[PDB]
């Protein structure tokens, strides 16, 4: 899987407390509305795993703003509960449609503060997602 | 935290199902015609083009019968004028050119822009160049003409309106000793789009990151030899504007006592510079101008306008419609 | 816009309380994940208006199941204020890229309880969004 | 569609400038499709044998 040097945020955050992500991604125009390439995309991978005293969730959710400042919710994933996070557990938030200038990550974290845990924020085109599926199945 | 610019992964972006497309819709972009228009010659000097020009005659005397009347003296001062270089290298990730296997695609189309990027850049900059404030740049059209006091004071027409929204009218004539562009001894004018071809690049962590990069140069200043040879129409309210030359300023009129400020029109070559705006209202103008004479059923929005005088008219964008009035 | 009236939930619910959609959409599979189909994406509409006693948020969001029983949030907007959803807003949620067989459409209301106002969701592809974009804009 | 240009810089001497970048964005658009049906009882319709006459 691909990933853009540029577009990466938040590259490995130990994110404890619910801190948003530490760079902002900046476009250069007032309403880059990049979700409507249908081909960009968050990404969220996990490292180490979200260990904490628990049960406590984190949720990946994107933020625009008209500048750097001020930011609001335009895509988010839901609770992710904890142990659901093990290191290589991508929660994909496809770009949503309508950005502005600077996107960020914020990690709407759940109670309590987790104790351990990186996260990887980028852009992409696209994920790398293959599981195995079922084929008779009687035989396998 | 936030990266700039400088080039990202929305190579994407500008894809059907499929290559880089062809077919982007140039929305920015406008086609003002200076650039086109205006002449370049080197100039004279280091970094700036002398010009010495005439302050006074001598005058003469009638003189009595037996009596030696004084020598005379032309005083004479003379004028320089500055310059400024617009460039931007334009460097992009060798991969991401590469990929998708677009690699000419996108530096053509990421091109494009570049040369309107430029030209529209140096053109606002030629109507309304600073240099008391901006510094880098060459100084264009106003303020070499923007108090009524200035020895070109009377080049410049009060078109009458009043008020914040009011525009100005330019007629310059491009040629070698009444106006013209330079560029310094000896890089040449004008914009030079030069490729620099791939090489490394170097990585915030230490990283080679082999990639391309794309050279735009383009020095230019402005001499006015003489004022005489561009007359400013400030001021020309165009919200106050009707068809009928009958409320607020019209141009019709207002444009002939430019031409007639001219100082004989020999060289080099005249050319009318106004906003789309305006260039819509003379139009409309004209048509109700002669309509109440003899105009054609069919000859009934007016043919757009292009020689005035004749004197070529170039539309240009490049020019503030909303700029203060000048007093 | 074309629809899909077997992909539509929501018709023209009268979105009051906190509650979901009326019709919980059933793939013919465990793991549709028909977000990745790349192009699938479900839509709000509003009407007529977030009229509320007020300040009020709706929040949209799709949830997903095993079975058609009990489910979780997969994609979630943010809390969208009244008066940003006058007759005609259409808001987007990219479909999430792991559905699983039942998919729904909760709507998260901040008090007070909406009085008025219904939202029709459906799975599309894909929007009509064609909004115009400055020119100059020193002339205009 | 075109949404940004590069705007190219005034550079004071010996000093190496930024890159530009043309911010691009796209726009699509959809279609509607606007069809009926046109039904007649076939009893109303065949007599006087104005079947054809009258579809």
């Amino acid at each position: 899987m691909i990933i853009d040097k540029l577009l990466q945020v938040s590259d490995g955050q130990a994110v404890t407390a619910s801190a948003a992500s530490t760079d902002v991604i900046d476009f250069g125009q007032a309403n880059p509305n990049t979700g409507m390439d249908d081909r960009s995309k968050m990404v969220i991978t996990v490292d180490e795993s979200a260990d904490a005293a628990g049960a406590a969730t984190v949720t990946f959710s994107v933020q625009d703003s008209a500048d750097n400042a001020t930011f609001a919710d335009v895509a988010a994933t839901g609770a992710i509960g904890k142990a659901n996070l093990a290191a290589g557990k991508q929660v994909v938030i496809p770009m949503p449609t309508k950005l502005r200038r600077y996107c960020r990550v914020y990690y709407t974290v759940a109670t309590g503060p987790l104790t351990a845990g990186k996260f990887s924020a980028q852009v992409v085109t696209g994920i790398q997602q293959n599981v195995a599926y079922p084929d008779s199945p009687r035989i396998a | 935290s936030t990266t700039n610019p400088t080039l990202a992964d929305v190579a994407a972006r500008m894809t059907p199902d499929g290559k880089i497309d062809p077919q982007i819709v140039e929305m920015l972009n406008e086609t003002n015609e200076i650039l086109d228009d205006m002449t370049v010659i080197e100039a004279n000097g280091f970094t700036e083009h002398k010009t010495t020009v005439r302050s006074g005659l001598p005058t003469g005397t009638w003189r009595k019968l037996n009596y030696g009347v004084q020598p005379e003296k032309s005083r004479t001062v003379q004028v320089k004028d500055s310059m400024g270089m617009l460039e931007t290298y334009a460097e992009v990730d060798k991969a991401l050119a590469d990929l998708n296997g677009n690699s000419a695609a996108w530096r053509l189309s990421e091109d494009r822009a570049f040369i309107e990027g430029m030209n529209q850049t140096q053109a606002t900059t030629l109507f309304y160049g600073d240099s008391s404030i901006d510094a880098e740049k060459f100084m264009g059209l106003t303020p070499r003409f923007n108090s009524l006091s200035a020895e070109n004071g009377q080049n410049i027409i009060d078109a009458g309106g009043t008020g914040s929204d009011n525009a100005s009218i330019w007629l310059t004539v491009w040629g070698p000793n009444t106006l013209h562009t330079i560029y310094p001894k000896g890089s040449q004018a004008g914009l030079q789009s030069r490729d620099l071809g791939e090489d490394t690049l170097i990585d915030a962590a230490g990283g080679r990151y082999q990639g391309y990069r794309t050279h735009y140069k383009w020095d230019i200043g402005l001499t006015l030899r003489d004022w005489r040879y561009v007359v400013r129409i400030a001021n020309v309210d165009v919200s106050e504007l009707t068809k009928n030359a009958s409320a607020g300023a019209d141009l019709i009129d207002l444009m002939t006592q430019a031409v007639e400020l001219i100082p004989n029109v020999g060289m080099g070559r005249p050319a009318f510079y106004m906003p789309r705006k305006i260039r819509s209202f003379l139009r409309r103008q004209i048509t109700n101008k002669v309509a109440a004479s003899t105009l054609t059923m069919e000859e009934i929005a007016g043919k757009k306008v292009v020689a005035f005088d004749g004197i070529p008219c170039r539309r240009t964008d490049a020019l503030l419609l909303t700029e203060a009035r000048v007093v």
